[PDB]
């Protein structure tokens, strides 16, 4: 069942030639499975012999893969996909359910062994070519070709989809309402046409195919509702997953913890709350599939807390082109934030979550608006639409993490709401040194052989102090030193600071952090009336200089 | 209803492959816009589609330029000219006209609906395939190749560029001082004339350009407040440096020392003969900031000296045509931005303010975008090259919204900026 349309035309990567092999010699058992294969095959017109003319070879495999009754054959052209050129490829991903219509009724229609009939290019089936020698070598060149694209074959898939494009195009354009998705080998048909009127299309789309050299076994209609797309679970009005049964062991290797990992992702589509953080968090110890881990009091806090939402499934709905698209980010703490995007309110088009990472020290206003993005960049990747914002961050904070930050930022339509986690500014700096408050000249060092450092300071009304530090960074300490220097400070003090780093720091105002020596700083911050900071040259001067690093002074030479 | 003009063969650099870039999904109201223009088009015989044979790839967009009314297509041929024209950059040369800057004022026009006329090389032009998104990867993409000289390509006005001169020739004799640079689809034309008559030796030009083979200036028609009426006239004669202010009375307190001390500090890998020391004694004294304590007698020495190495540097200004220039701006106040071209660390070639008002539309990207060409008409005009730009934002936030503010032809390339800078403080230079 050959096709008759306009065929694609390949090459092999310039240079190169095609494969040229020789098959293990098989058996009687093995041939004979085979011979009987080939020539209906050929029958079908799939195949052709040719003659010994052709230089070109490659192996058979007559498999079995689960032990039923009809024989089946492969050829892997591992080598001849080395070879031949390169497509455009079609596989770009997947289109995402939630943004996915509602079209009344729906069918799928297996295209399976539908590529088998799409005619390879008339100049390139040679290369194809494989041998059926026997037993008794008695008829060395029983040799065929391939007439139509082959399974595996780099191109198949991409050709394929090509032809079978050009094939629904008068149909697309006669019944131009209904409409054709198609993806590997399953096709969807779908309308807003009463079920008879909707068999009606699928019936006449099951012939239009029919006349153009490919089969559709399908039957009446075929397959309707219950929707195993690409994992997905898909219903003529509702989407969700389905088989989704992260289980539980009393000794994993990060083997099945990276899988437990995937599946609350996954989850995290539809169901709203969930977090992979402290299971993730450990997973960071990256060794081989053999060693194991203990599951934290952390991790299976979520272990747990994460199957309950999960427990009982949630549903989701479809899109509406007319019916606002829109958005708003709760906090779910940890630098964990969760979005749901909804057009009717409390109808849960779509939901994940944002989790900065795998780069400490962060800002929060400035989390939030990351993520705003996350959304931006995903609305559009699917409704080509921007949603508009109701977000939990007031006007005047945002006019200043706006107005403050360096790296510009933007965020479209936006609106404000009330939700407890509240985001917004606890604390800010000074600009102008403060009057008569006191002035710490801080400082801080370490052994950069022997861990050990030395964190201070000197008020101007000579105010000393020093604390020894040990298991120390040249950072750390330096960080510490100000956390000294914050403590015995009244209501509003001025910092004078040795380091580019931690003043660096201490400008953008982050917050949380599991560095409880950085936190520390953050309450202090948060606590004083008035904090000025102000930096100078480390080695060069910093003011006192000479005094400072040198009442800190153990071991070095300069 | 077709007059086949012969084909100027193109051919791939260093052994390279043609493109295989990946399109940024984009808008809807946008996706429709392409196709409202691909297809009309694809008509004019300009462009076609191609099966799946053909790898390769390129970016589109979808501008509305002039103003608001319709729309423009845009490419980012990007990888195809830092493919075929670092060869075509030799081969077929188009040279800097470094007078060019010297020139009153220069204004730019879209002479670059005329190269459509050119059949593009059959044997290269899969390299010049582009795709049309679809909304939630549904459909496959809408997939054309180029059949012409593509608006976008670097190489195209290489090869018309001899007709640009030919067709240029009695304008160019009749005022010889004028000076015209085909850089992109851009025809860089300056003089020395009054703000009226460079503006009359335009349209001259506009004219001609429409008589001698129908290649035409889109109309000139916007106005924002800087009274853009007709004419994008950049005045190079108002090139003079004028951003690292010293504070004034600020010599006063520690703190204003303690600042003037490290702003002189970074100074010192600019011009490095710089002295700093008996001012820094000043301070050397762990003392209240707010104590106003004025300078030493020697100090003043080392402010005036130092003060007078800015009124005139020297061996900095020096660009190599062997390496590219590097553009990073900086956000200041609310429309007051800067930016440092150099080439090699420090060594600065060219710099400047992007200013903007205090009511106006102060959207950060309007003014980061926006910053951006007024560099690099700039940076042509000069050298004739585009900057790589160090850039003040969220990859992904750029990669969202660049194509909503970008009223320009070529796409300059660019990185985007990691860790923060104190460069901001005022006014300053890198
Ligand atoms: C219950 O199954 C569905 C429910 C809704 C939709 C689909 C299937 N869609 C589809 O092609 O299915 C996969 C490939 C995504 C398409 C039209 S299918 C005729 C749309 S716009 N909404």
């Amino acid at each position: 069942p050959i096709s008759p349309i306009e065929t694609v035309p390949v090459k092999l990567k310039p240079g190169m030639d095609g494969p040229k092999v020789k098959q293990w010699p098989l058996t009687e058992e093995k041939i004979k499975a085979l011979v009987e294969i080939c020539t209906e095959m050929e029958k079908e017109g799939k195949i052709s012999k040719i003659g010994p003319e052709n230089p070109y070879n490659t192996p058979v495999f007559a498999i079995k893969k689960k032990d039923s009754t009809k024989w089946r054959k492969l050829v892997d052209f591992r080598e001849l996909n080395k070879r031949t050129q390169d497509f455009w490829e079609v596989q770009l991903g997947i289109p995402h359910p939630a943004g996915l219509k509602k079209k009344k009724s729906v069918t799928v229609l297996d295209v399976g062994d539908a590529y088998f009939s799409v005619p390879l290019d008339e100049d390139f089936r040679k290369y194809t070519a494989f041998t059926i020698p026997s037993i008794n070598n008695e008829t060395p060149g029983i040799r065929y070709q391939y007439n139509v694209l082959p399974q595996g074959w780099k191109g198949s898939p991409a050709i394929f989809q090509s032809s079978m494009t050009k094939i629904l195009e008068p149909f697309k354009k006669q019944n131009p309402d209904i409409v054709i998705y198609q993806y590997m080998d399953d096709l969807l048909v779908g309308s807003d046409l009463e079920i008879g009127q909707h068999r009606t299309k699928i019936e006449e789309l099951r012939q239009h195919l029919l006349r153009w050299g490919l089969t559709t076994p399908d039957k009446k209609h075929q397959k309707e509702p219950p929707f195993l797309w690409m994992g997905y679970e898909l219903h003529p009005d509702k989407w969700t997953v389905q088989p989704i049964v992260l289980p539980q062991k009393d000794s994993w290797t990060v083997n099945d913890i990276q899988k437990l990992v995937g599946k609350l992702n996954w989850a995290s589509q539809i169901y709203p709350g969930i977090k992979v953080r402290q299971l993730s968090k450990l997973l960071r110890g990256t060794k081989a599939l053999t060693e194991v881990i203990p599951l934290t009091e952390e991790a299976e806090l979520e272990l747990a807390e994460n199957r309950e939402i999960l427990k009982e499934p949630v549903h989701g709905v479809y899109y509406d082109p007319s019916k606002d698209l829109i958005a708003e980010i709760q906090k779910q703490g940890q630098g964990q934030w969760t979005y749901q995007i909804y057009q009717e309110p409390f109808k849960n088009l779509k939901t994940g979550k944002y989790a900065r990472m795998r780069g400490a020290h962060t800002n929060d206003v400035k989390q939030l608006t990351e993520a705003v993005q996350k959304i931006t960049t995903e609305s559009i990747v699917i409704w080509g639409k921007t949603p508009k914002f109701k977000l939990p961050i007031q006007k005047e904070t945002w006019e200043t993490w706006w107005t403050e930050y360096w790296q510009a930022t933007w965020i479209p339509e936006w609106e404000f709401v009330n939700t407890p986690p509240l985001v917004k500014l606890w604390y800010q700096l000074e600009k102008e040194p403060i009057v008569g408050a006191e002035t710490f000249y801080v400082d801080g060092a370490a052994n950069r052989e022997t861990k050990l450092g030395k964190a201070g300071y000197v008020t101007n009304k000579g105010r000393q102090k020093v604390v020894p530090l040990t298991n120390t960074t040249n950072q750390k300490t330096e960080l510490q030193a100000i956390y000294l220097a914050l403590q015995d400070s009244g209501l509003e003090v001025n910092i004078v600071t040795d380091s580019q780093y931690a003043l660096g720091i201490i400008q953008a105002q982050p917050d949380k952090s599991e560095s409880e020596l950085v936190n520390q700083i953050i309450e202090q911050l948060i606590k004083k009336e008035k904090v000025y900071l102000a930096w100078v040259p480390a080695h060069k001067g910093i003011g006192g200089n000479q005094q400072v690093d040198k009442l800190v002074s153990a071991g070095i030479r300069k | 209803p077709i007059s086949p003009i012969e084909t100027v063969p193109v051919k791939l650099k260093p052994g390279m492959d043609g493109p295989k870039v990946k399109q940024w999904p984009l808008t809807e109201e946008k996706i429709k816009a392409l196709v409202e223009i691909c297809t009309e088009m694809e008509k004019e015989g300009k462009i076609s589609k191609i099966g799946p044979e053909n790898p390769y790839n390129t970016p589109v967009f979808a501008i509305k330029k002039k103003d608001s009314t319709k729309w423009r297509k845009l490419v980012d041929f990007r990888e195809l000219n830092k493919r075929t024209q670092d060869f075509w950059e030799v081969q077929l040369g188009i040279p800097h006209p470094a007078g060019l800057k010297k020139k009153k004022s220069v204004t730019v026009l879209d002479v670059g609906d005329a190269y459509f006329s050119v059949p593009l090389d059959e044997d290269f032009r899969k390299y010049t395939a582009f795709t049309i998104p679809s909304i939630n990867n549904e459909t496959p993409g809408i997939r054309y190749q180029y059949n012409v000289l593509p608006q976008g390509w670097k190489g195209s006005p290489a090869i018309f560029q001899s007709s640009m001169t030919k067709i240029l020739e009695p304008f160019k004799k009749q005022n010889p001082d004028i000076v015209i640079y085909q850089y992109m689809d851009d025809l860089l034309v300056g003089s020395d004339l009054e703000i009226g008559q460079h503006r009359t030796k335009i349209e001259e030009l506009r004219q001609h350009l429409l008589r001698w083979g129908l290649t035409t200036p889109d109309k000139k028609h916007q106005k924002e407040p800087p009274f853009l009426w007709m004419g994008y006239e950049l005045h190079p004669d108002k090139w003079t440096v004028e951003p690292i202010v010293l504070p004034e009375k600020d010599s006063w307190t520690v703190n204003d020392i303690q600042k003037l001390v490290g702003k002189l500090n970074w100074a010192s890998q600019i011009y490095p003969g710089i002295k700093v020391r008996a001012l820094s004694k000043l301070l050397r004294g762990t003392k209240a900031l707010t104590e106003v304590i004025p300078l030493t007698e020697e100090a003043e020495l080392e402010l005036a000296e130092n003060r007078e190495i800015l009124k005139e540097p020297v061996h900095g200004v020096y660009y190599d045509p062997s390496k590219d220039l590097i553009a990073e701006i900086q956000k200041q106040g609310q429309g007051q931005w800067t930016y440092q071209i150099y080439q090699e660390p420090f060594k600065n070639l060219k710099t400047g303010k992007y200013a903007r008002m205090r009511g106006a539309h102060t959207n950060d990207v309007k003014q980061l975008t926006e910053a951006v060409q007024k560099i690099t008409t700039e940076s042509i005009v000069i050298w004739g090259k585009t900057p790589k730009f160090k850039l003040p934002i969220q990859k992904e936030t750029w990669e969202t919204w660049w194509t909503e503010y970008w009223q320009a032809t070529w796409i300059p390339e660019w990185e985007f900026v990691n860790t923060p800078p104190l460069v901001k403080l005022w006014y300053q230079l890198e």
